[PDB]
């Protein structure tokens, strides 16, 4: 039988840097092939690279290369010169070469490419509903790509993930994340109160 | 040079009969069905070699696959169960004859059928949309304005959000949550929320003849279905929220 292991569930790379996604495998059959596929938010499975078990020519295809070490049973993916479109779920996969060639898939590793924040201005702004003026949301924006945004321990406060925004008109990029909640105690000052925020973060 | 699959979304109950279609025109003679549950890897269901079933990974009988032509693999569905909710992925690859060449018979995948199967159709709700205007503080400090659109209360969680400015869909300066977010994370049948951001210059938001619309295409019941409530039947629909740029 065939087994795929992807230890890392999630990775980060800065834009234009290279990253390595890890994969090891087990197989009884001595003739096999290793695949990487990418799954964007859209949901399609895109072929990236292939390495047959007897190649002895480490595989390369565009910005993708494959650290294939049979003795260690490792088939890591190296992605060069990371682009913001590279963010997706990356799947390690394997088939026997001898039968119907059905793929077995690893658990997958999510990759999030981060922009190099030209000039940080960490702020938390408050945004008003265009219909009823009382309801609102809180927007944490413009911070450095290091900062992690954490879910609220509370389950009635909804906190978004990091989102990367590119205004090609401005040649400008920014991170943001959104927080909202219907409890009467919820405001922008406490919205991200259990995420590690830069001290100079602006709260107008 | 691609695999097509229809429908792209499907909501069924435990009585409906439906069929997924898979089509390719590369000449491939190996065709495959895989099932991908949420946060899980895709798992083989069926393999077809030269239009004849080669592999059946103990797939229960209520899945009834079929290959009418070399270019076309169907999957017929009836009497499904809620655990059948998944992304059904079609693939295809070259298959050369015996003693023929041994190439990289790479599998190419369709975009997949997103399938939700409900115990009861009561569970399906359409999104509510709202749009939130950029703050004076942000405009004054960045000379930029970030609108936020927020879709809430919907189920199943497959919606398609886009921003329309002065009638024409925009893509630049947009950020949409890659994945929705559970509103009652402790419940089996949680309803969902999704947020998007559109960022523009301060002048553009301050131009009061500029229109901003956030559009949410929801995938729910079709017309053949049978609604049993005074609530409105949640058909595949578009729900929208709008805002005018203001002088502040
Ligand atoms: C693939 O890369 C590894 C480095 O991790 C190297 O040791 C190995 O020799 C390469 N494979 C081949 C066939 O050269
Ligand atoms: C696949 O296998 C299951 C279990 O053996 C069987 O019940 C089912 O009818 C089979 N399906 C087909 C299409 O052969």
């Amino acid at each position: 039988a065939q087994k795929i292991t992807q230890t890392q569930p999630g990775m980060f790379v800065q834009e234009k840097e290279a990253v390595t996604l890890d994969c090891t495998y087990d197989t009884s059959d001595q003739s096999y092939g290793l695949f990487w596929y990418k799954q964007p938010s859209s949901g399609e499975m895109i072929f990236l690279i292939y390495q047959g078990s007897y190649d002895e020519q480490n595989a390369t295809e565009g910005r993708y290369s494959l650290n294939f070490q049979k003795a260690r049973k490792s088939a890591n993916l190296v992605i060069s010169a990371s682009q913001l479109g590279d963010s997706a779920m990356y799947f390690c996969a394997m088939r026997r070469n001898t039968g119907r060639r059905a793929l077995t898939f690893g658990s997958g590793t999510r990759l999030q490419v981060q922009p190099n924040i030209q000039n940080p201005d960490p702020a938390v702004y408050q945004l008003r509903d265009s219909k009823s003026s009382d309801k609102f949301v809180c927007l944490f924006t413009d911070f450095d790509s290091q900062i992690n945004v954490s879910q609220s321990k509370d389950s009635d406060v909804y906190i978004t993930d990091k989102c990367v925004l590119d205004m090609r008109s401005m040649d400008f990029k920014s991170n943001s994340a959104v927080a909202w909640s219907n409890k009467s105690d919820f405001t922008c000052a406490n919205a991200f109160n259990n995420s590690i925020i830069p001290e100079d973060t602006f709260f107008p | 040079t691609e695999v097509t699959q229809t429908p792209k979304h499907l909501v069924m109950g435990m009585t409906n009969k439906k069929s997924l279609k898979c089509e390719q025109h590369m000449g491939h003679r190996a065709m495959y069905w895989y099932k991908q549950k949420a946060k899980k890897p895709p798992e083989l269901m069926f393999v077809y070699s030269y239009e004849k079933l080669s592999i059946n990974e103990s797939v229960p009988s209520r899945f009834s696959p079929e290959c009418p032509n070399s270019s076309l693999l169907n999957l017929h569905l009836h009497a499904l169960q809620p655990e059948d909710s998944a992304l059904y992925l079609c693939a295809s690859s070259h298959l050369g004859l015996a003693g023929g060449i041994d190439g990289t018979d790479t599998q190419y995948f369709g975009p997949g059928t997103r399938l939700t199967v409900l115990e009861d159709l009561k569970n399906v709700f359409p999104p509510e949309v709202a749009v939130f205007e950029p703050s004076k503080a942000e405009i004054s400090r960045t000379q930029k304005a970030t609108l936020v659109c927020l879709a809430t209360g919907f189920y199943p969680p497959h919606v398609e959000l886009s921003w329309w400015v002065n009638g024409k869909e925009v893509h630049d300066g947009v950020c949409t949550d890659p994945q929705p977010l559970k509103e009652q994370p402790a419940l089996n049948d949680s309803r969902y929320a999704l947020s998007s951001r559109l960022r523009v210059s301060a002048t553009f938001w301050q131009d009061p003849r500029n229109h901003f619309r956030c559009q949410v295409q929801f995938y729910g019941l079709s017309e053949n279905d049978e609604w049993t409530q005074d609530r409105a039947k949640p058909v595949t629909q578009i729900v929208s929220a709008e805002a005018w740029g203001r002088a502040d």
